[PDB]
RNA sequence: AGGGGAUCGAAGACGAUCAGAUACCGUCGUAGUCUUAACCAUAAACUAUGCCGAUUAGGGAUCGGACGGCGUUUAUUUUUGACCCGUUCGGCACCUUACGAUAAAUCAAAAUGUUUGGGCUCCUGGGGGAGUAUGGUCGCAAGGCUGAAACUUAAAGAAAUUG
């Protein structure tokens, strides 16, 4: 049986594509098969920046942000709970969650 | 490619009878064809039609009034003695009162009943009941 | 045991006797949701039981075994029906299982075999049917021959007043259930075809149910 | 195996009706 | 400390068929249940009465759906005969003028129907 | 005119208060089948309704309710909260029973739940959102009536009437004017040119 | 209807859909009656009199049935300019 | 389905059938003889 | 057979773990990994779905070309280019639906098939023995193509349901 009807993989109207290394385990897999989380983030914790801040000689100051890809094989990507396993119905859908805006 | 154009016609026909239109159309048109729909028309299976004159082959609009079930073509045709001609109205006729199963002869294209009454047999091409 | 009431506007109707027979009925295709209607316009309807099997369920202690019958009526004279019903005993099954075959009873359509001369004894045309990867089809026949079929389908076309036919059966026809809903949907469908005897145009008339005024 | 109430039923009949010696 | 089906299906009832006979004072309450029910347990009716005292308190202060007495039906039904006397779809007297606004399009609309009289203000539409 | 005099126009009256309901305007979203009661799509924007064609559609519904020997074999039903008020409001003025809020699905196929009912027509203000409703009456043989918009599913509708359906002014004049008609082909009104005695707008929604 | 000696021997006679001319099968449910009353010179409704139209379920289902309706009422000279070919 | 179907194409129908024929396995042991030649009786019924 | 040989790393040598560990983990490391001139012809070489032609239902996205239009932007500026609206031809795909099909999972084809014929090529006939023995042919070799019999057995297998 065909547990997907895009086999898992989004590759249709091509033959082959260049294998990347996983961020973890350092395995071989096709792009188009890895999961990509792109993440921005700050150079310090939010609990840090004060100390930073007054400590400056600039007056006021804000500190740089920092910019990573990574993209994991499947096999570490549900050790590490990125994604989870769904119902045979919840399978095919794929939005995006909605992040939540107002954190009670 | 196209190597039957009896086979489209009869089989365009079938496709919208069975989803209920009024309307048909047939884009080329032949003298077999026509030959075909004015046996149809004479016992009522269908109205009027008429072919339009493109200077290529020409089409077809036939209106239809239900009352039709199925017509289809023989692909290989057959050479029919006047003794077997049983055999025939055994296998592709629903029933022995009505139906009717078309030949060509040398006394032009009729039905399997007047050729019976002609006594005169040839090929056959396809039927409709 | 006692008097029934009638539950819906039609049966009530039928209580009364404003309808003259069950083709009216049949006529409009009218839903029938009480059996107290059938046996009220048909008398004499034979019924007779085709077998019980069990089923089984896992569950954590053992198994739960539970039984499912299947019964098929008809008066000889054009109406047949068959119900299915399964439960935790065998006699509650059974008696349930004619209750449903009464409410699903049909008329069958009856033609000739060449020249008529009354009473007609075969089917009109060659119909065939498909439940669940069986096929039965039925071929007109000539007088003289009998039903030539299994003994399964032989005793459904009996009960429907069939009397000469040829028959034909594809797939796992050891499927006993799947075997005789086939045949059934076989028959229902012979007044679905329209011969060339039935062009001419009927007049459409008002359904009893818009035209009587009910009892309170 | 239901078998046990084709004594005395006598609310239906089957098809091969058992002879008893 | 949850209340079941029955305590509350008992409240239910005993509310509609005597709204004014009981009030928001508990003591009270417990004698009123008393005489017109019956009940085999002065623990089961001591609950009966605590509740619909509290059904009761906020009675008070706008209406509950699932509840229904005579006295606030009789009111329902007095406010839905309400009817100004300027109808919303009459402009004659609405507006600093009788004729309304219509767009171009639809005067043509008008103009194949034959309604040619309605005064009407046509303005071009289009943002692209 | 076979069958229909000319005293069945519209008039001047009747149009004016239609245009002032907005109930010529449609959705962005178009139905192939709806294609026919289109007058033309507005340069960037909705379509158009075409109201000439509406008053025809409408007086063929009101002609099917007298048939009915006994009104309460008509049933009326309403979920959104806009038409709750008209449907009651219709079932009083003349004979027919109302269904507002939830359906309670099996009213028309199961015959031990308390409401159970047996009508010969039914009237739906909302083809999508009643899809229930439409749904249990391909069961036991009933027509269906309904107002439509320019995107809807037509499914088991054998009339329809082109209109806002999603205004709240549209849905409630609507009810109105198919109450009137009714009463005009009965002997209630007596005259078509005398006018009626109820406003319009009590026919509407009410906050509270 | 079929025959004998001249007499009728079905049990009887089914009615027709009038948009597509199949046969109304028994136990076919889906399948509606509409009936339209016929009113007088001044506008009231004659009570009696009233045009019957058959629809099967195969058309409701495709969702064709309102232009049925409207082409069969046109004809019948009920409505005006609402129907056409184009 | 892909058969030939023409007017003269009986030369194909007829070599086709042949071919195809030995993979049937009742067939197979009847035309090779090997009850005539491994079988411990000669083919007969009694020995 | 020559050139090149940074990085990884079949074989090999050690350190731990373990009752044992010729492995998983760690430090080294040869052929190979790259290129020129010649051989080899096999992959879950997969959409497990052969090729040509006709007909059958709604929708919104997208890539390439043409045609029509209200505006914005902009240049030695117009015509062109960028954005917006609509029609059409040719593609990689998707969502809903079922009049249809199937054992089912599911499918705009896997539909127009018991009411069975538009044209053409190849392959399969219960499970093992077996892609094995032998003969032939191609290759430097590893191997490729073609391909049995004796004997043995009442079940292997597919889709879905409850534990
Ligand atoms: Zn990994």
């Amino acid at each position: 049986v065909k547990k997907r009807k895009n086999n898992g993989r989004n590759k249709k109207g091509r033959g082959h594509v260049k294998p990347i290394r996983c961020s973890n385990c350092a395995r071989c897999t096709p792009k188009d098969k890895a999961i990509k989380r792109f993440t921005i983030r700050n150079m310090v914790e939010s609990a840090a920046i004060r100390d930073i801040s007054d400590a400056s000689v600039f007056a006021e100051y804000t500190v740089p942000k920092m910019y990573l890809k990574l993209q994991y094989c499947v096999s570490c990507a549900i050790h590490g709970k990125i994604v989870r396993v769904r119902s045979r119905e919840g399978r095919r859908n794929r939005a995006p969650p909605p992040r939540v805006r107002y954190n009670k | 490619v196209r190597t039957s154009v009896l086979h489209d016609a009869l089989n365009s026909i079938n496709n919208a009878e069975k989803m209920g239109k009024r309307q048909v159309m047939i884009r080329p048109s032949s003298k077999v064809i026509v030959k075909f729909l004015q046996v149809m028309q004479r016992h009522g299976y269908i109205g009027e039609f008429e072919e339009v004159d493109n200077h290529r082959s020409g089409k077809i609009v036939v209106q239809l009034n239900g009352r039709l079930n199925k017509c289809g073509v023989i692909s290989p045709r057959y050479n029919v003695r006047l003794a077997e001609l049983e055999k025939w109205v055994t296998k592709l006729l629903p029933a022995r009162q009505f139906g009717y199963v078309i030949l060509t002869t040398s006394a032009g294209i009729m039905d399997h009943e007047e050729a019976r009454r002609k006594h005169v047999a040839g090929k056959i091409i396809g039927f409709f009941y | 045991e006692k008097e029934w009431q009638p539950v819906t506007k039609l049966g009530r109707l039928v209580k009364a006797g404003k309808i003259k027979s069950m083709e009216e009925i049949y006529l409009h295709s009218l839903p029938i949701k009480e059996y107290q209607i059938v046996d009220y316009f048909l008398p004499k309807l034979k019924d007779e039981v085709m077998k019980i099997k069990p089923v089984q369920k896992q569950t954590r202690a053992g198994q739960r075994t539970r039984f499912k019958a299947i019964v098929l009526i008809g008066d000889s004279d054009g109406h047949v029906g068959l119900g299915i019903k399964t439960s935790k005993e065998v006699a509650t099954a059974i008696r349930a299982a004619i209750i449903i075959a009464k409410l699903s009873v049909i008329p069958v359509r009856r033609g000739y075999w060449g020249a008529n001369l009354g009473r007609p004894h075969s089917l009109p045309v060659k119909q065939s049917g498909k439940c669940g990867s069986v096929t039965v089809r039925l071929i007109p026949a000539p007088r003289g021959t009998s039903l030539v079929a299994s003994p399964a389908v032989k005793r459904l076309l009996q009960l429907a007043g069939i009397e000469d036919a040829y028959t034909s059966s594809s797939g796992s026809t050891k499927t006993l259930e799947n075997t005789l809903k086939a045949t059934f949907a076989a028959v229902a469908n012979t007044y679905g075809f329209l011969t060339p005897n039935l062009w001419k145009e009927t007049k459409l008339i008002r359904s009893p149910l818009e035209e009587y005024a009910d009892t309170l | 195996e239901g078998e046990a109430e084709l004594k005395d039923e006598q609310a239906a009949e089957e098809i091969a009706q058992t002879e008893k010696k | 400390r949850v209340r079941t089906k029955t305590v509350k299906k008992s409240a239910k009832v005993i509310i509609e068929k005597y709204y004014p006979r009981l009030t928001l004072d508990f003591e009270t309450n417990k004698r009123v249940c008393d005489e017109i029910a019956v009940i085999s347990s002065k623990r089961l009716r001591n609950k009966i009465a605590g509740y619909t005292t509290h059904l009761m308190k906020r009675i008070q202060r706008g209406p509950v759906r699932g509840i229904s007495f005579k006295l606030q039906e009789e009111e329902r039904e007095r406010k839905d005969q309400y009817v100004p006397e300027v109808s919303a779809l009459d402009f004659h007297q609405n507006s600093e003028t009788g004729m309304l606004d219509i767009d171009q399009e639809t005067k043509d609309l008008l103009k194949h129907l034959g309604f040619d009289s309605i005064p009407v203000n046509v303005i071009p539409v289009t943002q692209s | 005119p076979a069958n229909l005099p000319s005293i069945f126009n519209p008039t001047s009256a009747d149009i004016e208060q239609l245009l002032a309901a907005q109930c010529h305007i449609g959705s962005k979203n178009l139905n192939v089948h709806m294609q026919p009661y289109v007058w033309k799509t507005r340069a960037d924007g909705v379509n158009i309704i075409n109201l000439g064609k509406t008053w025809e559609k409408l007086v063929l519904a009101a002609r099917i309710i007298v048939a009915i020997d006994n009104p309460s074999d008509v049933c009326v039903i309403s979920s959104r909260p806009f038409g709750q008020r008209a449907v009651l409001k219709f079932a009083a003025h003349t004979g027919a029973q109302a269904i507002a809020g939830r359906f309670t699905p099996g009213s028309f196929t199961n015959y031990i739940t308390r409401s159970f009912k047996e009508p010969r027509l039914i009237v739906v203000t909302d083809p999508r959102t009643d899809a229930q409703a439409i749904k249990e009456a391909s069961y036991v043989n009933i027509p269906v009536i309904a107002l439509c918009d320019t995107d809807s599913p037509l499914e088991y509708v054998d009339v329809a009437i082109p209109t806002n359906n999603k205004g709240r002014h549209s849905v409630g004049l609507i009810w109105w004017m198919l109450a009137r008609e009714v009463l005009r082909l009965r002997g209630t009104i007596y005259n078509r040119e005398t006018p009626w005695d109820v406003m319009p707008d009590l026919y509407f929604y009410r906050d509270p | 209807m079929e025959n004998d000696r001249g007499e009728i021997v079905d049990l009887y006679v089914p009615r027709k859909c009038s948009a597509t001319g199949r046969i109304i099968k028994a136990k076919d449910h889906g399948s509606c009656q509409i009936t339209i009353a016929k009113v007088d010179e001044n506008g009231r409704a004659i009570q009696g009199e009233n045009i019957i139209y058959a629809f099967s379920g195969f058309v409701r289902a495709m969702g064709e049935s309102d232009d049925a309706l409207n082409r069969l009422a046109q004809r019948d000279g009920l409505l005006k300019n609402v129907w056409s070919a184009q | 389905g892909g058969k030939p179907r023409g007017l003269n194409a009986a030369r194909k129908l007829r070599n086709n059938r042949r071919e195809q024929r030995w993979a049937d396995l009742q067939y197979k042991k009847r035309a090779l003889g090997t009850a005539y030649k491994s079988s411990p009786f000669g083919g007969s019924s009694h020995a």
